[PDB]
């Protein structure tokens, strides 16, 4: 989530933060640095892994035509989850 | 107040649309035609769409053509309102502008 | 029309103002109402129809005197004829698709784009490269509300136009302002600018 | 809509029209701002067979212009008759709906 | 038939003697055409066009029925066009367009696409 | 078919009745009185003015307004940095950079929209394969400086978090037409 | 109209409105672009191209965008022949470098070589 | 009958082809090429000497009557030695037909003005001079029309850059708008879009 | 001279050496036959079938990449049978291909996308599920997303013939045939990075380059390599003032089509 | 090397037109300084005219000289008509522009441009 650098400036979800000696920090004086606080990397990691009965699962992201292009995920490797390349949801084969 | 010569100087709204279109795809160029006669927007689109359709040797489907005529004639009314009432406004009759701009 | 048409002040400001003869209107490059105000029987929707204009009924208003008042009457009546066309479009609206069923030109529906491999490829390519247009050139014209609106569009075979020359009806009309304003007062010139129905987005481009 | 009957008479008389039948302000006659979902139809190329793209490819049917005459590679050359670009346009008929204003 | 009240076109006045006026202009056009070379195509075709119209004017004494045959609008537009063709013939006599092509273009002048 | 707008020249003789009616019309300004009648009739009509900003002009779910970047219901960003919106943008108003995220995800590190280049055409939201970039319903975002209209990714994601409830409902109402 | 004798190089540089800096200090490259090695299509290796020497791009302090002061940074001109491109550069007063077109060499392909009796062309896999 | 393909008739192609032969036989001194496209549009390509005779013939001849100049423009093709193609688009109301007349020019060879034939050409020729730098002989009043006063160059040439060479701003020291060399906070991003695979075999050029 | 023989490409006469293939004869008239598995610098494979072309008076279409031309053949590269063969083959390639173009680095410089645009149908009639295969880890340079693979075997022929590494092959058969190493193994030749170029699809992509750019963005600067004394010709792809990647630039007398992994 | 002339058959005839245009510009400067209220002397205006003419002193082609004169007459016309504004005339003097130094070292310090 949002952390602060030693200069006190918030660090973004892209890792951006001005140096302490960066003059461009002047632009936030008496104003503010806009930083979205809901990091997608943290929220997607909070989702539980989906357990399925097959070795191929299809993900369209939910909502049918409101999600993402339907893709098929291979679940043969038992040492890791199959992750959807669009929406980041994880799936695992039951056995 | 007798006018001996009219010399219209234009180009005060010349924005180089025609050069810009050369750097656009055909779809990217379409919105430039809304902004030409910007009182008859959809009619400008229709002219450009027909020209592209001709070079593509394709035709739009029947329901699209009826929609395009329907909105072409809505647009013509939009234009003639502006043509008539602002022309009247320049001659001093301000009121028709207001009635017809609510339409 | 109750305010203007028979109003003696309105008639004094538009009758015999900016008279243009039929022959001059043709040689000056006039089109649309700037021709029909002088009695020239010409309208591209009837002579060179496009889309479904040959399937609707309407009348072309024709002037008799070639002045601002006749052109005002032509435009008022053209609005009445537009209502007549709109009514036919409303009743004759057919069913079916609204863009050509040809995914190398028209993008596929979003549901297909998100299901089918071909639709996704064609969606991707149409919004990046765009469709290639076979080489050639056309001069295409319609009866726009301000007159003949034309495009001379050159394709070199690629997905970007090589040349696009736009023919604005008002470009010739304004060029005729000096001709139309001879023997007239400054207040008449204000009327004649209005009678040409001029937008500078199209004249200047 | 809410004008009194007296004011309706006044404005009807003053305009010379029946204004109450064609009010410019919109009331309940217009569409509801929520509608049932549509279900749009599909076009004529939504077929599972007999639908090869090469039989419906308009772009690939475009060909270069026919050279009628060329000072380079194509010579153009009873009395040959004179021709027009097209037949003369027929005169328009006068409207039967309303010929004169 | 009764004489026209207007031609319907601004600036074009009614002709009182259209048959006479057309005969004058067409006959004048055929005279200037005899000064062209016999092989010039402009001569041959314009002679055909003019003779055909001159024979209609001889054939039909009714102005309305003549306008139907000529297919060039009101008879006053036909007269105007007749004067334009005569003016053109005088210019074509000096231009001499029947002569061979003055110059070829560069080889790829008209080649599109490049 | 054609009609004459001002050919009523069937000249006729004039009676005393019609000559007097013509005389009354000229001398008593009767058609000018009809003009006053029309403007009087509007005086007593209810005006069409709405009480902005307490009242608003009607809009539709298709309305193209201020841009936003959306999420999946989990909170994961929808944008996967394909750059279709950037490629199609007729104004080149979009600027994108991307790299593999810490978890390996294909995600943007820059997503800028110059709102003073943008023409609010909606081509980006048509081109997006995942409904990530949309034009929302907001049209009241005028600023006091030019710089405030150069939106970066943080701004655009905050617009998405700010307006998703209305954006989602507008998409539910129109997506079957798309 | 009659002809006149103009025995000098065609040079229209004073009529083009180009600033002097962008005539004399510029270097154009006349070349046929190489095939993009990511694709087998050869349709983009058929025309001659003229492009200008690349100049400084720098970071915009506000947004980080790529800024430039080079008005010719995007200019690309297409030509049907090397000689057309050379002619165009010379009349515009641009110093140019011309690179010869590269055609892939003809190759001998023999599917039967994959199964040779006694040669190293025999493939171990298919 | 093939719903997505544009329907075609042979009647207009035949009519336009025959009129193309007619024009070429009457004006052999000038006509270099005649062609009719599959969009059924006739183009007469002429030597530049023939502009006034050709366009006078098409306006006034009784079987032509192209009395309305729809537009007049140029195309820059840098690979041609005569890089400017001059295009006249003409309309005949009598026969409800259109024709295109094309000639060529280079930077140092003016074209004749056709204002004596169509007064409509007046501003169009000014536009061609302004945008492409092609001079017109015997023009009544030839000068810039779209560009700014004192603007240098012809921006519709292919080798004139999109954003030009100069930009404007108000300078408070001199208290007026001043012209300075163009400097862009974001450079226009050039996209390479062409597919490396051939699209239209009907236009494939000989392998040479 | 005496060995040259006459064939016809759409009726146009061409004189070709004995052994010239149908694909090569069309090249001499400037006609590029569609292909996937064929690569001129690899051994002929003839497995993708995208190059099938009709020969006049012969009822079976021939694989142009492998078929030697015979005297008098008239190759009809644009006949209806040729065109319908290409549509059918393209439809088979796209049936199990993943809907990956937005997330796939090949997008915008993809021969599958482009030859689909130019020679395939515009829609799908495949109403089933799709195959999905697991991904192999072959080192820090090449990312594998093998669900995108189209089994063209270009990588196998490059590794065997150009690089001399017999570690790539196919396992299984039928629709389940998989390109890989079978065991967990690294593909770390000095020429290994060239499989990224020759893989027609996004199955094999550059790990360092991943997700950073799209091909229509990049400006191409043709230049030379200095990592060794070979002087390999390269293209330097840049975007907005930054170097994005290095591609080989063809030069028959130096590096042909390849570069080394240090150069890359 | 056989070309069509525009106006002048040789560079000597073209030089005559150049001198006429120079005279016209020379006489116009005092009227322009006065009517536009420019904050420059008449001498400074005539020195600028001279410098603009000598920017093209190297041209030998009579056709290019013809077109330079044609453009110079146009610029004179929009100056006499007062179609140009003060901003337009003062643009010739580049009064807010820091000129680029001409020596190698100064350009080396500033940046990478030659
Ligand atoms: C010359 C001047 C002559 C004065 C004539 C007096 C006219 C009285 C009047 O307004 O009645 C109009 C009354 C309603 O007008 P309407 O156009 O028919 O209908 C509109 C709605 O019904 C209107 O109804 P509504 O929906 O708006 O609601 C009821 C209506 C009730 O309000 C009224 O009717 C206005 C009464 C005032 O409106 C209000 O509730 C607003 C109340 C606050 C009134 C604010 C108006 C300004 C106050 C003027 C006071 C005078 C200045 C003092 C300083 O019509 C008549 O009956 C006129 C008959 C002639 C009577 C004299
Ligand atoms: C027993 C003895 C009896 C003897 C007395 C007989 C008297 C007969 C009555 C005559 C009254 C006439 C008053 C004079 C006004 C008039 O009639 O002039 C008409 C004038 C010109 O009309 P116009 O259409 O331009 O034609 C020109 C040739 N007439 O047009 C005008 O003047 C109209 C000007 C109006 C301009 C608009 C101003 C507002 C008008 C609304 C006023 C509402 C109160
Ligand atoms: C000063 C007033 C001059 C004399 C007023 C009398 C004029 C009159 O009677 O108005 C007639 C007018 C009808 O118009 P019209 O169709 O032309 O009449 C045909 C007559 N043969 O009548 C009408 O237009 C109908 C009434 C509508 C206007 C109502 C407002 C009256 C305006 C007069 C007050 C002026 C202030
Ligand atoms: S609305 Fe149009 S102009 Fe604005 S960012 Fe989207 S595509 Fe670009
Ligand atoms: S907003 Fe959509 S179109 Fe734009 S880069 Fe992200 S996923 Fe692609
Ligand atoms: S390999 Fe080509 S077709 Fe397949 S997902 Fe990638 S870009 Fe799309
Ligand atoms: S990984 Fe690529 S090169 Fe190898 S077989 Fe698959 S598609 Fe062909
Ligand atoms: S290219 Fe010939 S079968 Fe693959
Ligand atoms: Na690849
Ligand atoms: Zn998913």
């Amino acid at each position: 989530g949002v952390q602060v650098s030693p200069s006190g400036e918030k660090i973004t979800h892209t890792g951006q933060v001005y140096d302490e000696k960066d003059y461009r920090r002047v632009r936030f004086v008496d104003r503010q640095k806009e930083v979205n606080e809901n990091f997608a990397i943290d929220l997607i990691a909070q989702q539980p892994v989906n357990e399925v009965e097959h070795r191929i699962i299809a993900c369209d992201g939910g909502g049918g035509a409101l999600g993402h292009p339907k893709v098929y995920i291979n679940l043969d490797k038992e040492t890791k989850t199959g992750t959807c390349g669009y929406c980041g949801l994880q799936f695992k084969q039951h056995h | 107040e007798m006018v001996r010569k009219c010399d219209p100087h234009i180009g005060l709204l010349h924005r180089g649309t025609e050069k810009l279109i050369e750097y656009k795809t055909y779809l990217q160029a379409l919105p430039y035609f809304d902004r030409l006669d910007y009182v008859s927007m959809m009619c400008n689109e229709q002219a450009y769409s027909i020209a592209v359709e001709k070079l593509l040797n394709i035709q739009p489907p029947p329901r699209a053509q009826w929609i395009r005529v329907l909105f072409g004639e809505i647009t013509r009314i939009l234009n003639h309102i502006m043509a008539v009432t602002t022309h009247a406004l320049d001659i001093g009759a301000m009121t028709p502008f207001f009635w017809m701009f609510e339409e | 029309e109750e305010m203007l048409t028979n109003n003696r002040i309105w008639r004094n400001r538009t009758v015999d103002i900016g008279v243009v003869t039929a022959e001059d209107a043709l040689n000056y490059g006039f089109s649309g109402v700037m021709l029909r105000g002088s009695g020239i029987q010409w309208d591209l929707r009837k002579t060179q129809p496009y889309d479904v204009y040959d399937q609707v009924e309407f009348d072309v208003p024709i002037g008799s005197r070639g002045d601002c008042y006749d052109r005002y009457l032509c435009r008022v009546e053209e609005m009445r004829q537009s209502l007549r066309i709109i009514e036919q479009c409303l009743n004759k609206m057919p069913p079916g698709e609204i863009k050509v069923d040809d995914a190398k030109v028209s993008p596929p529906k979003r549901a297909e784009m998100k299901t089918s491999m071909e639709s996704l490829i064609h969606h991707f390519k149409l919004y990046t490269e765009g469709y290639q247009v076979p080489p050639g050139a056309t001069y295409t014209a319609i009866e726009a509300p301000k007159g003949e609106f034309g495009v001379y569009l050159v394709s070199d075979g690629s997905s970007r136009p090589y040349r696009c020359k736009i023919k604005a009806p008002g470009f010739a009309h304004l060029a005729g302002l000096d001709k139309m304003s001879k023997g007239h007062m400054l207040a008449d010139v204000v009327a004649i600018i209005g009678t040409q129905d001029i937008v500078f987005g199209e004249i200047d481009r | 809509a809410s004008a009194t009957r007296v004011i309706q008479k006044l404005r009807n008389w003053a305009s010379g029209q029946d204004l109450q039948a064609k009010l410019q302000l919109r009331y309940q006659e217009i569409a509801k701002r929520t509608q049932p979902p549509p279900k749009l139809p599909v076009g004529p190329s939504h077929k599972l067979s007999n639908n090869y793209y090469c039989t419906r490819d308009g772009r690939r049917e475009v060909v270069p212009p026919s050279i009628i005459m060329s000072s380079q590679k194509a010579l153009v050359s009873t009395e040959k008759k004179a021709v027009t670009p097209a037949p003369p346009m027929k005169r328009w008929e006068l409207s039967k709906d309303q010929p004169y204003l | 038939g009764l004489l026209k009240k207007t031609t319907g076109l601004v600036g074009l006045a009614v002709c009182d003697t259209p048959h006479e006026r057309l005969t004058i202009l067409y006959t004048k056009t055929l005279d200037i055409l005899k000064h062209f070379p016999k092989h010039a195509a402009y001569r041959k075709y314009t002679e055909q066009i003019t003779n055909e119209k001159l024979d209609m004017v001889k054939a039909e004494p009714d102005v309305k029925k003549l306008e139907a045959l000529l297919q060039g609008g009101e008879v006053e537009e036909v007269i105007l066009q007749a004067e334009k063709e005569l003016s053109l013939a005088r210019k074509m006599l000096k231009w001499k367009p029947w002569e061979p092509l003055v110059e070829e273009p560069p080889a790829n002048q008209w080649k599109w696409p490049i | 078919t054609y009609k004459y707008v001002n050919k009523k020249e069937q000249e006729s003789e004039v009676d005393m009745k019609s000559a007097t009616d013509n005389a009354a019309r000229i001398l008593m300004w009767t058609e000018l009185i009809r003009g006053l009648g029309m403007t009087l009739s509007y005086l007593f009509r209810e005006p069409a003015t709405i009480n902005y900003p307490f009242e608003k002009g009607p809009l539709s779910p298709r309305f193209r307004g201020e841009h936003a970047l959306r999420r999946y219901p989990s909170g994961e960003e929808r944008c996967i940095a394909c750059k279709l919106c950037e490629a199609i943008c007729p104004a080149q108003a979009i600027t994108i950079e991307a790299e593999p995220r810490a978890d390996g995800s294909r995600r943007t590190t820059r997503y800028d929209i110059d709102m003073t280049k943008c023409i609010y055409c909606g081509f980006c939201q048509e081109a997006c394969p995942v409904d990530a970039i949309v034009e929302g319903p907001n049209f009241e975002f005028s600023t006091e400086t030019h710089e405030e209209l150069l939106y970066n990714k943080e701004k655009l994601l905050n617009n998405g978090d700010k307006w998703e409830a209305e954006i989602a409902a507008n998409i539910q109402a129109d997506y079957l037409y798309r | 109209t009659q002809l006149i004798t103009v025995d000098e190089k065609l040079d229209i540089t004073t009529l083009t409105g180009v600033p002097e800096e962008h005539i004399k200090t510029r270097k154009v490259r006349i070349f046929v672009p190489a095939r993009n090695n990511m694709q087998s299509g050869v349709n983009n290796t058929k025309k001659w191209k003229m492009e200008f020497d690349t100049r400084e791009r720098w970071e915009n302090p506000l947004m980080g965008w790529a800024s430039t002061a080079d008005p010719l940074s995007n200019m690309v001109l297409t030509f049907s022949a090397k000689e057309d491109a050379i002619a165009f550069a010379e009349k515009n007063g641009w110093s140019y470098d011309v690179e010869e077109k590269k055609v892939p060499k003809p190759k001998s392909k023999s599917y039967g070589a994959n199964f040779s009796w006694n040669k190293r062309t025999r493939v171990s896999t298919k | 009958k093939r719903p997505t393909v544009r329907p075609r008739s042979d009647v207009t192609h035949k009519q336009l082809s025959a009129f193309g032969e007619y024009v070429a036989e009457i004006l052999p001194k000038y006509v270099q090429q005649v062609q009719v496209s599959c969009l059924d549009e006739l183009e007469i390509c002429i030597h530049p000497d023939g502009v006034i005779p050709t366009l006078t013939f098409l306006r006034d001849h009784t079987n032509a009557q192209f009395k309305s100049l729809a537009d007049l423009t140029a195309v820059d093709v840098p690979t041609r030695q005569n890089r400017f193609e001059i295009v006249y688009n003409l309309l005949s109301l009598r026969f409800n037909s259109r024709i295109r007349v094309k000639t060529y020019a280079d930077e140092l060879t003016p074209i004749d003005s056709i204002v004596s034939v169509h007064i409509a050409a007046n501003w169009y020729e000014r536009e061609v001079w302004d945008m492409f730098g092609v001079f017109f002989f015997n023009h009544p009043d030839l000068r810039r029309i779209l560009t700014d006063y004192g603007f240098e160059g012809h921006p519709f040439r292919k080798d004139f850059p999109l954003t030009g060479y100069v930009e404007l701003r108000y300078d408070d020291e001199v208290k007026r708008v001043v012209a300075e060399p163009v400097e862009l906070a974001q450079e226009f991003r050039k996209f390479d879009l062409n597919s490396p695979w051939e699209a239209f075999p009907a236009y494939r050029q000989p392998p040479e | 001279a005496s060995n040259l023989i006459e064939v016809f490409v759409d009726g146009q006469s061409v004189m070709v050496e004995p052994g010239t293939t149908v694909l090569q004869a069309c090249e001499k008239v400037g006609m590029q036959i569609p292909r996937f598995c064929y690569h001129e610098r690899l051994s002929v494979a003839g497995n993708c079938r995208m190059c099938l072309v009709e020969i006049e008076k012969a009822p079976k279409v021939v694989a142009a990449c492998a078929m030697p031309v015979m005297k008098g053949w008239n190759i009809l590269t644009n006949s209806e049978k040729s065109k319908k063969a290409r549509e059918g083959v393209m439809e088979f390639l796209l049936a199990n291909h993943p809907l990956d173009c937005p997330i796939c680095d090949q997008g915008g410089e993809c021969d599958l996308q482009d030859q689909s645009m130019m020679f395939g149908s515009d829609r799908s009639r495949f109403l089933e599920g799709k195959r999905a295969v697991e991904d192999k880890n072959i080192g820090p340079l090449v990312k594998t997303i093998m669900t995108r693979c189209i089994q063209c075997t270009r990588c196998i022929r490059f590794a065997s013939e150009i690089a001399g590494v017999d570690d790539l092959g196919t396992t299984g058969r039928g629709n389940d045939m998989q390109v890989g190493t079978y065991i967990e193994k690294m593909f770390m030749s000095e020429l290994s990075g060239n499989v990224i170029d020759i893989c027609p699809v996004g199955a094999l992509t550059s790990k360092p380059y991943a997700f950073t750019a799209r091909p229509w963005e990049t400006r191409k600067t043709e230049s030379i390599d200095v990592m060794d004394a070979v002087g390999s010709n390269i293209v330097v792809s840049t975007r907005t003032g930054e170097v994005m990647r290095i591609l080989p630039r063809m030069h028959e007398d130096i590096n042909e089509e390849w570069i080394s992994d240090k150069t890359r | 090397t056989s070309v069509k002339p525009i106006f002048s058959r040789d560079l000597n005839e073209a030089k005559r037109r150049v001198r006429e245009l120079y005279r016209a510009w020379y006489r116009e400067v005092p009227n322009t300084v006065h009517l536009m209220q420019l904050d420059i002397t008449v001498k400074q205006g005539r020195d600028k005219v001279r410098e603009m003419f000598m920017k093209n002193a190297h041209v030998t082609d009579p056709r290019v000289v013809d077109l330079l004169v044609i453009k110079g007459k146009m610029e004179l016309q929009e100056t006499i008509k007062v179609w140009k504004q003060r901003t337009h005339v003062m643009r010739f003097f580049h009064e807010t522009e820091t000129p680029r130094p001409k020596d190698f070292l100064s350009k080396f310090y500033m940046g990478h441009d030659p």
